């Protein structure tokens, strides 16, 4: 029990979501996406927690000595936060699809590869060591589908062909549609091998030009022309919320979040980009 | 009879605000000496070969009733010897084709030996070659705050190697060579490895010459010190003396002795052994023995390597 | 006996024609054996006449010359001004020694006049234009070491150390 | 002898992990990693020993007698310490790969230079002679990949060329031999030649931008703008505790050491950077 | 459910009659596939007097022993003796973890007699004279894995380490 | 020579009527010198068995048992199930040392048999609920050792102390 309570927890984009790490040279795009080690998108846990920090800040502001506690005082440090953010992993996309033989037909499914699903069980089996939580039936979940690796499956339908973000043909396999679905929702989950899924994944970005125009004169204003990147809607990412034993940490653990479900990650919040609902995994599984 | 001893990391030998050559980046609260003072390897092998016969004594009779003579010690890359040259506050490494013809700088020409001083120390040197300098900060964290446990923070200034480096000393009576090879060990410093790996390579061990080479601080006894920090030209040519602590003893826990010396590495004269001789000729020259048993008082020829003690 | 012939290395073209005897026994005191060569010897207070470059006296210490090791007798065109004598194994000063040497040896030295019509004003050279030492190697450690192109693959070390080991004071007149 | 029996192990990163030093040379970073010598990073042997004790002083309290003797005491140095690790030296990093001319398609592999190799040989070489254990087939593998140094080699057969990080591409001359697996990993393990693999390496470590935000105006706070730098998942190291033999040394190899395998390192705790995987290569080959 | 019966490693052929069961059920814990023996059990501050040499218990923790910890119930003619016990799977102290075990069994120990007479100075063991284990590889490997000679084809394998893998402390009085 | 028993020091009352000599020879191994208990023998892969303490051999590493060393002969009914041993005094792990022990002891160790019918899930137990210490010290420390309460004034002190120095796991049947 080096952490007393352990809170996986999924992060499904409400809209799009751009959490951006401020390009270097070479900006192929301006304003990229926070990239993973292996390229994929990530949530770095120090913007999540700095973004679900200063929300509860906001939201209880009678538990501001509880939050405080958990997640570390900022006004003047005397000791370490009790509370501890794990790297928001990418567990499913969404990419519009195509489906050549299917009962239903679909336009849109999820798509992950086995490189996110060995990530998440990484998480999994390190945080079912550091503490008492056991996750059984979601790492049972995850491992039955890793036993198939280098086939393109599908979880829970009958697609056998598709065609993801209109250019990748692609051809399916059916684990059981007998497993439950990790997700809840009427749509599919492709996982793809990670020799496609990289660029599938890559095309289900969203890279957009945007500008500055003067309001004077309805042109643009000079420089002011650049390319954002962001996640699309729907989109899941997978991060763990740690905590070291204490009672303030009881409170947050029991009180905080279990009345925490939509928050404001990521930047460009003016626009509508940030919104964010988070459900916890041992809640849903 | 010789020793190989290769460090597997890191390590310091800490040193009093001695070596100020180096444009250091950052501040550290202890420096290391590039070469470790024959009180570490003493001390190195003595922790090896101890037993509870030891009972009392200035930590070095007991340490000299444990071992032979070691010589000397200096680097070693991959063939290469290369050796300490210090010219005041300033010390470099360098291999025996250059030793072979100081004497000449020493006495040349103004400009010429100004030339080949500076080259020397500059282009010649290959410490920088083999030597990198890196700081390492350290902080204690009480397990209850789980913050740095306020006024515990160290910074040191370590010895890393670019290269595979070993240091080499000789030493006798293989009765004990034995005993000694393929045997990791503390060398000095806060818990850093070396490995021992002595060979047979035989090597001169007694030669009369105009100049020599301090591979290992020569000890002062201070009946001298008066007579004898007035006229270095006639013993030094090239080098540094100031006092040196000898180390700090194990057994029981305190620091040894202090006595001036000339640095590992420094030009002496000839002039030296007969003062040396001739000033301490009592308790302190058992004393001096006793000192020079663990390899202090060590000179090598500039022209091929053989090693000589002074008082014998 | 027992009988070594140093050959100076100047960055001239006068190694072609001074040696007859290629390996004449069976032993070479220098090895280039995947570390560079070795056991070079060093020689103090000498000179070089590099147009047809035989080893000069000189009395300045500071002056060396820098060459390999081998067995033999030069030419028998020779022993009226060439530096004959012999020394046991100790009276030489090597670098990079790895062998060790059986207290036994005559050497024979090219020497020249002690050419008192000109000051002998020296400076060092230093082994650039690696197309020399593209020959160099040829001339000498391909006629004497014949082994190179056999057993040794790796020529980018064994002209590095040619690079950075050997040099000698060129007088240049 | 006072050196009885050795112990490697590899440290394989669950998480980033960021193991800080002040901003010491800056190569537009604030809080480096801790360098090795020549710029790799690397573990102080400082570090490892204090986390790892500060870990077990918690997961094993009742034997906290059996940590102090083996790893040292707090405020009693009557006594010296018994086990002393060594500097962890980085063995192979992770790093994304665009395979071309290949058969089974990869999007990222390890990465390791020769000069890691040899002082990872350093160490074995080093301990094999006290170790009755002796690792001669790990150690024949480290000098037979030594053998063709100066060669970019693959620990594997078919990659023939790649694009190491989208930047530097390699034509990787293939192993002329079989050689086991050094790690239970599918994945390749490509051993560069030094001046490319500092590259490969040295653009796998994730620099990253950071900041602190007024808490009351979403808004940056002026002086909070710095720059950090992580080694990857996946990522592994390579140390060796040594021991002299104790009689509670023999304890704390046989309950303490075969027992745990997570542990965290480093700083940023609460960024979730610092789990880390300890796995002895004694078991495993 | 299922029972274990974990055999000593010495050197000494004390081994070739102390089981009945070979396979017993149809596994084992320690397993062999084409990468040496796992899963192995080292059994610590216990001890062999080799001549009849069972787990004699010492009270030092450096003194230990390894073995192979396959199915069987020993001739059922003993247990008289025997360290008869169920343990919850994760007390052992297993090597080479490849295999999970099912957090329960029972297993049986060749358990000596602590003869208090006289000192039980024990000493280091090694398994060395690999004649005395290529017959092991037939008295306890053979006797027990049909396996073996049927799909080992990488015998020095499975004789490299047994050599390594295993070492103990005896005795030897 | 020298024999000594050695009783655990548990939480529960198995300690009053479990060996027949007090004091025996002239010294024992355990002292309380004015600093707190020294020389306390720790055995690990043993449990305790509170109901009738004794020490049950587990095959744990991680079971250890904490008490103190008394020369003694169990109470004229035992030998039956007293582990009777004889070790050098080098290979017992003490804590705390003060003194030297005299090369050889012949020990007597409560045990269980291993009742082959319940898994061992052995289970750590602290000494806490410090008026079972203070019974305890007037069933050992002043039964055993009646130097406490005869020059002792500090009783505060090994109390405190045995507050942490002993603990030991229990088999929790």
């Amino acid at each position: 029990p080096y952490y007393a309570f352990a809170e996986p927890f999924f992060i499904h984009a409400i809209t799009h979501l751009h959490v951006g790490s401020g390009s270097s040279v070479e900006e192929e795009i301006a304003l990229p996406f926070q990239r993973d080690e292996l390229g994929y998108p990530t949530i770095y846990a120090s913007s999540l927690k700095g973004a679900i920090k200063s929300f509860l800040l906001k939201e209880f502001p009678d538990k501001r000595d509880v939050i405080y506690k958990v997640l570390g005082e900022d006004e003047n440090p005397e000791e370490a936060s009790l509370g501890t953010f794990l790297d928001a992993i990418l567990f499913a996309i969404p990419s519009r699809i195509i489906e050549i033989d299917s009962a239903k037909p679909y336009v849109w499914v999820y798509v992950t590869t086995y490189e996110l699903l060995k990530k998440v069980k990484l998480y999994l089996d390190s945080i079912s060591q550091l503490s008492n939580a056991s996750f059984s039936n979601l790492k049972n979940k995850i491992d039955t589908i890793l036993a198939k690796e280098g086939k393109n499956i599908t979880l829970d339908s009958d697609l056998k062909s598709a065609i993801l973000n209109e250019d990748f043909y692609v051809e399916l396999e059916a684990l059981n549609n007998k497993i439950p679905s990790i997700i809840n929702a009427g749509v599919p989950l492709l996982v793809l091998e990670d020799s496609i899924g990289r660029e599938v994944i890559n095309r289900s970005l969203i890279r957009v030009r945007r500008i500055r125009i003067d309001r004077d004169k309805k042109v643009v204003e000079t420089g002011g022309l650049w390319s954002e990147e962001y996640v699309p809607m729907k989109t899941i990412f997978f991060s763990v919320l740690l905590g070291k034993e204490s009672k303030e940490s009881a409170i947050f653990a029991s009180c905080i979040l279990r009345n925490l479900r939509y928050v404001i990650l990521g930047g460009k919040e003016t626009i509508g980009k940030g919104i964010v609902e988070l459900r916890w995994v041992k809640d849903v599984i | 009879k010789r020793v190989l001893i290769k460090p597997l990391e890191p390590l310091m030998f800490r040193s009093q605000g001695e070596f100020e050559p180096l444009i250091t980046g950052s501040h550290t609260a202890a420096q290391s000496l590039i070469i470790p003072r024959p009180s570490t390897i003493a001390g190195m092998l003595g922790y090896i070969l101890f037993n509870k016969s030891s009972g009392t004594g200035d930590w070095l009779s007991d340490l000299t009733n444990l071992l032979a003579t070691i010589y000397g010690t200096f680097i070693e890359t991959n063939g290469e010897y290369l050796f300490p040259l210090r010219m005041g506050n300033h010390l470099a490494l360098v291999d025996q084709q250059h030793l072979i013809n100081l004497p000449t700088l020493l006495e040349k020409e103004y400009e010429r030996r100004e030339k080949g001083i500076y080259e020397l120390f500059y282009d010649k040197n290959k410490l920088f070659q083999i030597i990198n300098h890196q700081d390492r900060i350290g902080i204690s964290i009480d397990k209850s705050t789980r913050t740095v446990k306020e006024h515990y923070l160290y910074s040191a200034r370590y010895l890393a190697f670019k290269k595979e480096v070993n240091y080499v000393i000789f030493i006798d009576n293989d009765a004990i060579s034995d005993k000694i090879n393929g045997k990791i060990v503390n060398f000095g410093g806060e818990n850093r490895i070396a490995k021992l790996e002595v060979d047979d390579y035989k090597v001169d061990t007694s030669i009369e010459e105009e100049y020599y080479l301090a591979l290992s601080p020569i000890l002062i006894p201070d009946e001298a010190l008066d007579n004898f920090l007035d006229n270095i030209s006639d013993y030094v040519a090239m080098g540094k003396v100031d006092k040196i602590s000898l180390g700090f003893d194990i057994a029981n826990t305190k620091r040894k002795e202090m006595l001036t010396a000339i640095l590992e590495g420094s030009i002496v004269k000839r002039s030296i052994i007969d003062f040396i001789k001739n000033e301490i000729k009592n308790d302190l020259r058992y004393r001096f023995s006793k000192y020079e048993k663990i390899g202090y008082n060590t000179l090598m020829s500039l022209c091929k390597l053989a090693l000589r003690k002074i008082l014998s | 006996s027992t009988q070594r012939e140093y050959v100076f290395i100047p960055i001239t073209n006068s190694i072609t024609i001074d040696v007859k005897i290629t390996i004449g026994g069976s032993d070479h005191i220098t090895n280039i054996d995947e570390r560079g060569i070795h056991n070079v010897l060093v020689i103090t207070g000498y000179a070089v006449d590099e147009k047809n470059g035989r080893l000069v006296p000189t009395l300045d210490p500071c002056d060396y010359v820098k060459g390999i090791l081998v067995a033999g007798t030069p030419q028998q065109a020779q022993s009226n001004d060439f530096l004959t004598l012999k020394l046991p194994a100790n009276k030489l000063y090597l670098i990079r020694k790895k062998g060790n040497i059986s207290d036994d040896l005559k050497i024979y030295i090219p020497y020249s006049s002690p050419d008192a019509r000109n000051s002998m004003k020296t400076k060092p050279v230093s082994i650039s234009d690696d197309t020399i030492v593209n020959n160099i190697i040829k001339e000498v450690f391909d006629k004497i070491y014949n082994i190179t192109q056999k057993e040794k693959v790796k020529i980018e070390k064994v002209k590095e150390d040619i690079k950075e080991l050997f040099s000698y004071y060129a007088l240049e007149q």
